[PDB]
């Protein structure tokens, strides 16, 4: 993965090239996880999905 | 909005509706942040006062749930121009802190480089609202989503006859009926990315409703972010 | 002298269904002929069933005194259920503080071959509408004015309703200097639905680039309901016969259609400012 053009550099939310490297980052209400391919929810209701309750 | 599909309930939450004095919507806007709505700079004109309505899946009645907010204050754009119809972009600062719940969520901007990236060239997108029902019919009680392929830049400026702003592209079909039609000035347009949902344009105009070879042109958001980010700090 | 109030037009060759005059601050009325009426502080609404067969054609009201106000910027006349052409309505009237008087006619001609075409055509169409005032267009496009002294009313933006004698009216489209007039329609009051439709030709040098349409209807209020006139799919040049498809909320009572013909237009002319949504 050289660049983030490709599939969001197997990234699920914002990506870029930091020192020429492929980094990922997220959204208000997510944060980096270990392998930072998703961004953990951090808030009750998060951007990015439709809500589904019942 | 000629033909598509009704929309589900728990599919389109970020849209709100903007309602004169007697009541009744004639433009639409998107949920950006708990004070913050976008808007077409041409719907701040029509009506000498408005109020904000968010939550209501029917505009002929109530059901429950649906909220009724007070504008503060507009900012509009120093370039917009009533004759090329271009920077059709405006910010509202509200009043009360809007309470999220289900059906009413914010959707998030995403950054610009992605955007023309990806996202910008994937094959479609989406689009609602509660536009009409035919050229000159009636205007739907029932919000309504479509959605819409986009269109190279060549075929793009070849197919109208006016003049096309770089800050605003176009898309459509060429001859079946699905085209969003008047009445839904300020609506959102939405791309899909992994089931992740990005705003990317607003609905800004075009002529005729459904014409043969005709296109639809909405404002392109991804180039007004930084205009965008120094209204995220006013008021 | 006092002022006047008019519906429809008359002609020269028409009998009198009743003619009448009244105080207008006895209470209750005076029963004249059997019929009824209701008077209070501000109304005053009559009702009128005929019982020969005939088609009603124009009416008049005339009030004493003068008063200080002009007479076309709003509406004082006007009846509720039926019209023109319909063997019945009932009339309504808004008095002020200062009108004492009215007198009242109703003009009517035998109901078989009884049709209006005749009158509102005029005799020059070409150069004169069935309002009167003649057309005046732009030197520099060549698309006609929008007329400014006659009760106007918008529904939304980019919309236009006129009003005048209990005549309404709505202009399709604009209009241009070279334009010919091809013939008329008119629509009686037995083929009137809730929804309808109507079929024009398209043939060869038969071009439609201009239609305005001429009604009357009723009104349960002083805020009227204007129908949805749109224009069915697309007439282009490749389907040669057109339809025109009505959708009303209240039911009418006559129409009639001024075709124009323009062998030029190639179906599409709108205004620089018409056309984003
Ligand atoms: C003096 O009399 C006139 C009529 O001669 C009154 O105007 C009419 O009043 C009636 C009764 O309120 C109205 O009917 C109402 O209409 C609603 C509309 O939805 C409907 O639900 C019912 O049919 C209801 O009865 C009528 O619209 C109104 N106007 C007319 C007939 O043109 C007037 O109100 C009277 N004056 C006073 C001070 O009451
Ligand atoms: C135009 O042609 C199409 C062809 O299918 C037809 O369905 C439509 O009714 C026509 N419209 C008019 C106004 O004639």
């Amino acid at each position: 993965r050289k660049l983030c053009s490709l599939d969001n550099g197997d990234c699920d939310q914002f990506c870029h090239e930091e020192q020429n490297s492929v980094v990922c980052s997220c959204a208000r209400g997510y944060t980096l996880a270990d392998n930072g391919k998703a961004c953990i929810p951090t808030g009750p209701y998060p951007c990015g999905k439709q809500t589904l309750e019942r | 909005i000629v033909g598509g599909q009704e929309c589900k309930d728990g599919e389109c939450p970020w849209q709100a509706l903007l309602i004169n004095e007697e009541n009744e919507g004639f433009c639409g806007g998107t949920i950006l942040s708990e004070f913050y709505i976008l808007t077409a700079a041409h719907c701040l004109y029509q009506a000498k006062r408005f109020k904000v309505r968010v939550g209501d899946r029917n505009t002929e009645q109530e059901e429950g749930g649906e909220a009724v907010h007070e504008v503060e204050v507009v900012i509009k754009h120093n370039r917009f121009t009533k004759e090329t119809y271009d920077f059709d972009i405006a910010v509202l600062r509200l009043k009360t802190p809007i309470t999220f719940r289900m059906n009413v969520a914010p959707a998030c901007l995403p950054e610009r480089d992605w955007a023309e990236s990806t996202l910008m060239t994937q094959k479609t997108g989406i689009v609602s609202g509660f536009g009409r029902t035919h050229e000159k019919g009636r205007q739907s009680t029932r919000l309504k989503m479509l959605e819409v392929p986009y269109v190279d830049r060549n075929s793009c400026k070849l197919s109208s006859s006016f003049i096309i702003t770089q800050n605003m592209f176009c898309a459509g079909y060429d001859t079946k009926q699905e085209d969003a039609c008047q009445g839904d000035s300020g609506g959102p347009h939405v791309t899909r990315f992994k089931d992740t949902y990005f705003v990317t344009g607003i609905v800004s105009w075009g002529e005729g409703c459904a014409r043969k070879g005709k296109y639809g042109i909405y404002t392109k958001v991804t180039a007004f972010l930084k205009w965008i980010d120094r209204s995220m700090k006013t008021r | 002298d006092g002022d006047e109030y008019f519906i429809g037009k008359y002609k020269e060759k028409d009998e009198t269904l009743f003619f009448a005059s009244y105080g207008l601050k006895r209470d209750p009325c005076q029963i004249v002929l059997g019929y009824k009426c209701s008077n209070n502080q501000t109304h005053f609404v009559l009702n009128f069933k005929t019982n020969k067969k005939s088609c009603i054609s124009a009416i008049k009201l005339t009030s004493y005194p003068k008063i200080n106000q002009n007479s076309d910027l709003t509406r004082n006349l006007y009846c509720q259920t039926g019209g023109i052409g319909t063997d019945n309505c009932k009339l309504v009237f808004k008095k002020r503080k200062r009108q004492i008087a009215a007198n009242i006619e109703i003009y009517g001609i035998p109901a078989k071959k009884c049709s209006f075409k005749d009158r509102y055509i005029g005799a020059d169409p070409l150069h004169v509408d069935s309002y009167g005032l003649s057309y005046q267009f732009d030197q520099e496009h060549g698309w006609n004015l929008e007329r400014n002294n006659i009760f106007k009313d918008t529904r939304f933006s980019t919309e236009v309703f006129y009003h005048k004698n209990g005549l309404f009216n709505t202009q399709i489209t604009y209009l241009a200097e070279e334009d010919s007039f091809s013939e008329a329609r008119e629509i009686t009051a037995k083929d009137i639905k809730k929804k309808f439709s109507i079929i024009l030709p398209n043939e060869e040098y038969k071009r439609i680039s201009f239609l305005d349409v001429y009604w009357f209807q009723e009104t349960m209020r002083k805020k009227p309901k204007y129908p949805y006139i749109h224009y069915n799919g697309e007439c282009s040049n490749e389907n040669k016969t057109c339809e025109l498809v009505f959708d009303t909320d209240e039911l009418m009572t006559y129409a009639l259609v001024k075709v124009f013909t323009n062998p030029e237009s190639d179906g599409s002319r709108l205004k620089e400012e018409d056309l984003g949504r």
